[PDB]
């Protein structure tokens, strides 16, 4: 989901929770160095976690995920947020071009 | 936001050089939204009957 | 005109920006090298210009006499341009002088100096000072140089070039701490 | 369609009559660089370079403005240039492009 | 009747108090005839003493209103009159109606001449422009010059001479001065072809113009049919039915010493143009010739396209 | 047959907005506390970028890195194109590696270049660069004063192992951050400028900055083979490339070494041009593009 935020950077790991209620239920700590992103490898900690979705894609309980990943990107570099359709209401300044 | 076609397209005309071709033609959707402010996990609803 | 040495310059081409900054630079490094020790026997003068064209130059030649121009144009004084430009080498002065130079000559014909005056003294408003101004006796100019780095203004504005008498005798007037022309010739072909 | 682009032009040949005040002002930003076919009168303000805001000889988005009344006249399908006519719609847009960049050669000058 | 060394264009030639009708059957914008007579008086007064030759006419008709109003919203027009002065009995006169309109059109002409083979370029332009403003053109004044004097004066654009891509260019730098006019030309070849072509019903010839100044349809058995530009009949020149007669046999005609042929009407078609739709703008000039052979004292414009 | 009609290119050699900020020569040992250059508006009003006396140094903070793979397109349209510019570039790199480039980079990290009128006058610069892949500094470095040169360039047996870091991060074997630093002991009254606005400077928050587009610029300075000349030097790559410092279109579109002309005869009619011609094509390989028609 980090498009190009992923590539080019040195360490990534992901923070996954599930929410029972206002509290944490259970953790789930990763790490996207040592799991591809060509192949879909059968892990140790998140099948329990594609159970956990599975029931929660039937409706046998409901689940509230927060996927939180921290990119070792670099100290000040250049992240990559979305871009929008512009209008042409702008002059030569003013935020024209992206 | 934009996206690719999901139109059926109809088969007197569904052909791959077509659906190659709109592709690079993009869809220039901007749409509207409603998000909870990320502070919150509530709704509120009220209304007078 | 006097000269018995000189020096040769030219800097080399970059991607930065064009000649005016460095024109303003190279006044302004004059205007140390002249100015900023002290000393007579030295020509100065941008005879690379374009009156008639409203530019500065892409080369330079700021020499001076033998013994004192023997000594002057080997140090970093004028450093920070020995990587991609060079400096001339020791040789003689022509047979025949070339009895001419350009200093800092230039104008101020604006109602901020003048009016400046004539309103930090006179202390009246824009009606006297309007009809003692006229438009017809000073504007803007446009000298043999180009825009300095001074922040007194940001824009880029006139240099400060003009020329003289061009001769072909030989100036006996030792120069001032400028390196520029009094009346006698300098070394300036 | 090339009657159409000369109906423009004469539609560009009555305003360039009608306009006492032609500068910066509120509401001309699309005027700004849309002020090159209707060229308004000199402004005062412009400095001696004069020629980029006030004096702008860049008819060259007009090529821009042209392909965008071009694409928005006749929405042209994927699958309507198996003849030689249609992508010949697409020639003669070319053409009606390079008669408004040869019109459009001298506007703001 | 060639294209010209040198074009002459004069670029507001404001008038005023014109004629409407010009011939019987049409009210609009007035005959061509009337700026060849126009430019043939001109070339009188000037022509002879500064040698020069103009042959044909370039209209571009910016702006036309006519004193016309409409009576109780029926599908139809009047004229606005002139108060005729009192009769000799002192009731009132024998009122009799014209219409009267305030064009705006622009001439450019065609020259044969010295404009700048042994006189100087401006100076013939200025003199002709500064002398044109003194004679009328359809039976009306010209409005002199004003605020629309500051970009009257013009240059003396030569066609024959010049280099090919400048010859382009100095025709379209002539256009750029032009733009919110629509010019006239004739249809000659579209006359004779249309008629010729629409040939499958009766071969009558002054049926022709007599059945474009509508919309005709053969609608469905709502679908306007591809109107091919603005069809509308022209005084097209002057059928004279009668043999030639001499000064002494008919009186009463204007001078003693040219002869006298009563005339007739004759009606073409002329489209309206915009001046970015010709070949070139030599091409456009309504000449003048007469057949006394025949009846055919016709005006044209050779070479259309 | 025809190229793709849509086609790009990542940039590679990804840089940081330098902030500044003055500061203590004999002070690179725990440089970490120092105030910034704070702008100040004062009567036209000007910018003028002051240095305090008991601080007469600069300090600019920014870093680089690589993204590595310049054989990939971002979004390259056509199928029989892709599969034959992967293995032009592979066997590019694998027939002659791009070590030259690395050094031409590594001497363009050399040269203080990335400070234009900030970099005229000083003292002494030293460029400082240090070897990351994680929090920790793997191996630190010093420059020289004899090696910095404007326009020169040399090879060093302290600078070679970091042109070959720098080869094999722009391979695809180690991607390693650089954080990048320059001395400059320029002087107190000195108004030495950093890039500006559309005179607006340009303000990263609370001091002064340069863009990353324009510091992109001084660390691409590569193209010597322009066909005119190469005695005033190389320029930063860029097809059709010129600048407004010569104000005339180096590279002039009318004979075959043009980028866009050899480029679409390397790939199809496969004209190959000398080594040397070629780290253009790849120096502006690497720096992305809108391409094809």
């Amino acid at each position: 989901f980090l498009w190009r935020n992923r590539v080019g950077a040195e360490a990534v790991e992901v923070r996954i929770n599930h929410i029972r209620q206002g509290e944490v239920a259970r953790a789930w700590r990763f790490d996207a160095l040592a799991i591809g992103l060509r192949d879909f490898k059968a892990d140790a900690e998140l099948d329990a976690l594609a159970e956990l979705i599975a029931s929660g894609l039937s409706g046998s309980g409901h689940v509230l995920l927060e996927v939180v990943a921290f990119a070792r990107i670099g100290d000040g570099q250049e992240v990559f947020p979305s871009q929008e359709l512009i209008l042409d209401k702008g002059d030569k300044k003013g935020q024209k071009s992206k | 936001v934009r996206g690719t076609i999901s139109n059926r397209l109809k088969t007197k005309d569904r052909d791959p050089a077509k659906l190659d071709a709109s592709i690079q033609s993009p869809n220039l959707q901007t749409v509207d939204v409603a998000n909870l402010p990320s502070d919150a996990d509530t709704l509120k609803v009220r209304f007078t009957l | 005109m006097a000269m018995d040495h000189y020096l040769d310059i030219r800097l080399r081409p970059d991607p930065e920006f064009p000649p005016a900054q460095l024109m303003s630079v190279l006044f302004g490094k004059l205007h140390q090298a002249l100015v900023a020790q002290g000393g007579d026997r030295i020509g100065v003068s941008f005879p690379d210009l374009d009156e008639s064209r409203s530019r500065l130059g892409e080369r330079l030649r700021i020499h001076a006499s033998a013994d004192d121009l023997r000594a002057l144009l080997a140090r970093p004084w004028l450093e920070g341009l020995r990587d991609h430009l060079q400096f001339g080498e020791p040789a003689v002065v022509p047979h025949p002088t070339p009895y001419r130079q350009v200093s800092r000559v230039q104008a101020k014909s604006n109602p901020e100096r003048l009016r400046r005056r004539l309103m930090r003294r006179h202390d009246l408003s824009e009606e006297e000072a309007r009809k003692r101004i006229p438009d017809t006796v000073a504007r803007a100019l446009d000298l043999p140089f180009v825009t300095l780095r001074s922040q007194s203004t940001g824009q880029h504005f006139r240099l400060f070039i003009r020329h003289g008498p061009l001769q072909v005798t030989a100036e006996e007037g030792g120069f001032t701490c400028y390196g520029l022309s009094k009346g006698g010739f300098v070394p300036w072909f | 369609v090339a009657q159409i682009c000369d109906e423009a032009l004469q539609y560009a040949a009555r305003l360039r009559e009608l306009e006492p005040g032609w500068s910066a002002t509120p509401g001309c930003q699309l005027h700004d660089a849309e002020q090159l076919w209707l060229d308004p009168l000199r402004a005062q303000t412009d400095e001696t370079f004069l020629q980029r805001r006030l004096r702008g000889d860049w008819p060259a988005e007009v090529g821009n403005r042209f392909a965008n009344w071009l694409n928005r006249a006749v929405s042209s399908d994927s699958q309507i240039l198996g003849s030689p006519e249609a992508a010949q719609w697409s020639q003669e847009l070319s053409k009606e492009l390079t008669m408004f960049k040869e019109i459009l050669e001298d506007e703001r000058d | 009747v060639t294209d010209p060394e040198a074009l002459l264009l004069l670029p507001r030639l404001s008038i005023q108090n014109a004629n409407a009708i010009s011939s019987p059957l049409t009210w609009g914008f007035p005959s061509p005839g009337a700026f060849t007579g126009f430019v043939h008086a001109l070339q009188r007064r000037v022509g002879i003493s500064l040698d020069i030759e103009l042959d044909g006419v370039g209209i571009v008709c910016h702006r036309f209103e006519a004193q016309i109003s409409q009576p109780a919203g029926k599908r139809t027009k009047v004229f606005n009159l002139t108060r005729n002065p009192l009769n000799r009995d002192g009731s009132t006169a024998a009122i009799v109606e014209e219409g009267r309109a305030h064009l705006e059109v622009s001439l450019l002409l065609g020259v044969h001449g010295d404009g700048l083979d042994d006189h100087p370029a401006q100076e013939i332009a200025r003199q002709v422009q500064e002398q044109a403003g003194a004679m009328r053109l359809a039976g009306g004044s010209i409005l002199p010059w004003c605020n629309e004097r500051f970009p009257a004066p013009n240059a003396e654009l030569l066609m024959l001479g010049g280099s090919d891509e400048q010859r382009r260019k100095n025709q379209r730098r002539l256009t750029r001065r032009l733009l919110p006019g629509f010019a006239l030309v004739s249809r000659e070849a579209l006359l004779q072809q249309h008629l010729e072509t629409l040939r499958t019903t009766l071969p009558e010839a002054t049926t022709l113009d007599a059945l474009l100044d509508l919309c005709r349809i053969n609608f469905e058995p709502w679908q306007v049919r591809d109107k091919p530009g603005w069809l509308v009949p022209i005084p097209a020149g002057y059928n004279a039915l009668s043999p030639l007669y001499l000064p002494g046999e008919v009186r009463n005609a204007r001078d003693r010493e040219t002869p006298l042929r009563f005339v007739e009407n004759l009606f073409g078609l002329g489209e309206w143009l915009s001046p970015h739709r010709v070949a070139a703008l030599s091409d456009l000039l309504w000449y003048h010739h007469a057949e006394p052979d025949k009846g055919l004292y016709r005006w044209s414009t050779p070479r259309f396209v | 047959l025809s190229t793709a009609s849509v086609l790009a290119f990542e940039r590679k050699l990804d840089p940081s907005d330098a902030l500044m900020s003055a500061g203590a020569w004999a002070q690179r040992d725990a440089s970490q506390e120092w105030p910034a250059v704070t702008v100040r508006e004062k009567s036209q009003t000007v910018d003028v970028a002051n240095l305090p006396s008991d601080a007469d140094t600069l300090k600019v903070r920014f870093t680089l890195r690589v993204l590595g793979g310049a054989g990939t397109p971002s979004a390259c349209n056509d199928a029989a194109y892709r599969d034959k510019l992967l293995q032009t570039v592979a066997t590019y790199v694998n027939d002659q590696g791009f070590a030259e480039l690395a050094r031409r980079y590594a001497h363009n990290l050399a040269n203080a270049r990335f400070l234009w009128r900030n970099r005229v006058g000083a003292e002494a610069v030293e460029v400082r660069i240090n070897h990351i892949r994680q929090g920790e500094v793997a191996r630190a470095w010093r420059f020289d004063a004899l090696a910095i040169g404007l326009r020169d360039f040399k090879a060093d047996a302290e600078l070679d192992a970091l042109a070959e870091l720098i080869a094999s991060g722009l391979s695809g074997s180690g991607h390693v951050l650089l954080e990048v630093v320059a001395f400059a002991r320029i002087g107190d009254g000195q108004e030495v400028f950093p890039s500006q606005e559309l005179k607006t400077l340009y303000s990263v928050r609370d001091a002064a900055a340069i863009h990353s587009q324009k510091i992109g610029n001084a660390l691409r300075t590569i193209d010597t083979w322009y066909p005119d000349e190469d005695g005033l030097g190389p320029i930063a790559v860029e097809p059709y490339g010129s600048v407004t410092s010569q104000g005339k279109a180096y590279r002039q579109p009318k004979q075959k070494l043009d980028f866009y002309t050899l480029l679409d005869n390397w790939v199809l009619r496969d004209e190959a041009p000398a080594v040397e011609q070629q780290h253009y094509v790849i120096a502006n390989l690497i720096r992305g593009g809108v391409f094809g028609e």
